């Protein structure tokens, strides 16, 4: 019935907003917490009721030393990048995968592409093209998930709510 | 002076010395709070600590109060505990852009210490703290508070699944309607990150 989820990924990739929207608050515009406080999610999948304790983390390298305090006895990891940041995707295999596999050996990983609303966003396209980049394509997310041995790949938008419940359903299936 | 736990070893040592033999009901009350403190604290702040407004929270709030008001449920030592907060702890006119490029806005900072430094206040909600400075992400947040908690202060230490849905936070939960005095509001540079943080020294009265 009781499981532990830890969410990780680069600074500003949308971790906190994803947790806030899953808690059924509106998408935060003015008052954006740095790290979300305790919130257990009630989730039912395949006839089983789960109380999923969600642990937010600070994604910036400056807080690397603090993050290990969140890791013990984790049942599932949400490893995030932003669809508007190819750089955040490249940190999946370079930083997040080695870290999580060291502190959470053999714990299931869901690879999560955040800010899906920005894939078909003009400003995002135009800013990214200035550095010869474009939004992460779904195929690239899927390939990365396969490459790291994730349970699955999911995309979502905290801003529109698209995919948010599905992220946490899959995490719960992986936690069981 | 006050005890300060500097590492896991010291925090665990101190933890074992704290009262833990609550009743089933008392543990479930404490643990329920840890699942999501918002319905407790928001309700208490919104209604100035009056419970009759909502029978459901009244019942939960009275059950938790009972666990924390128990005879043995108190701190033996003088101890320093910690929590982080977003900038709007000082009012909805502030948000987290008060820190810009790791620098605290001096104008807004001076308004805050003018308004709150030296203030005695009663918290309608409960107060969640940690005995370890590193144990939240309180170093991440724009405001960090140190509470000087005098021996005999009521509360519960929680670091195991029977008492909290988030074991490993080395939590000391303080009762609702706790009165504290803000002794100092100041700015400090974190040596690791090289960014400014607003620091608060409060004493539990
Ligand atoms: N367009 C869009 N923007 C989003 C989405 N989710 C978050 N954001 C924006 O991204 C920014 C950072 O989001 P946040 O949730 O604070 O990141 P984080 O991963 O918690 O960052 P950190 O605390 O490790 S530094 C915010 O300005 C927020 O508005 C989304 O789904 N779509
Ligand atoms: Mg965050």
């Amino acid at each position: 019935i009781r499981k532990k989820l830890v969410i990780v990924g680069d600074g500003a990739c949308g971790k906190t907003c994803l947790l806030i929207v899953n808690s059924k608050d509106q998408f935060p515009e003015v008052y954006v917490p740095t790290v979300f406080e305790n919130y257990v999610a009630d989730i039912e999948v395949d006839g089983k009721q789960v109380e999923l304790a969600l642990w937010d983390t600070a994604g910036q390298e400056d807080y690397d030393r603090l993050r290990p305090l969140s890791y013990p006895d984790t049942d599932v990891i949400l490893m995030c990048f932003s669809i508007d940041s190819p750089d955040s995707l490249e940190n999946i295999p370079e930083k997040w995968t080695p870290e999580v596999k060291h502190f959470c050996p053999n714990v299931p990983i869901i690879l999560v592409g955040n800010k899906k609303d920005l894939r078909n966003d003009e400003h995002t396209r135009r800013e990214l093209a200035k550095m010869k980049q474009e939004p992460v394509k779904p195929e690239e997310g899927r390939d990365m998930a396969n490459r790291i041995g994730a349970f699955g790949y999911m995309e979502c938008s905290a801003k529109t709510k698209d995919g948010v419940r599905e992220v946490f359903e899959m995490a719960t299936r992986a936690a069981l | 002076k006050y005890k300060l736990c500097t590492n896991k070893e010291e925090a665990d040592a101190w933890g074992k010395k704290q009262f833990n033999k609550w009743s089933k009901e008392e543990k479930s009350a404490i643990r329920d709070y840890t699942k999501n403190a918002r319905p407790y604290n928001e309700f208490l702040r919104m209604h100035a600590g009056k419970l009759d407004s909502d029978p459901t929270m009244k019942k939960k709030i009275e059950s938790l109060d009972k666990a924390l008001n128990r005879k043995e449920a108190k701190v033996n030592d003088n101890i320093k505990v910690y929590r982080g907060d977003d900038a709007w702890i000082f009012g909805k006119e502030y948000d987290n852009s008060i820190i810009k490029n790791g620098k605290v806005d001096r104008e807004k900072f001076k308004e805050i210490q003018k308004k709150f430094q030296g203030k005695t206040t009663t918290e309608f909600g409960y107060i969640s703290t940690s005995i370890l400075i590193d144990a939240g992400y309180a170093k991440t947040r724009p405001v960090m508070t140190e509470f000087k908690v005098g021996s005999g202060t009521h509360g519960a230490y929680m670091n195991s699944d029977d008492l909290t849905a988030y074991p490993g936070q080395y939590e000391l939960l303080l009762p609702r309607n706790t009165v504290y005095k803000i002794e100092k509001i100041y700015i400090a540079i974190d040596n690791n990150t090289q960014k400014e943080q607003i620091k608060v020294e409060a004493t539990i009265k």
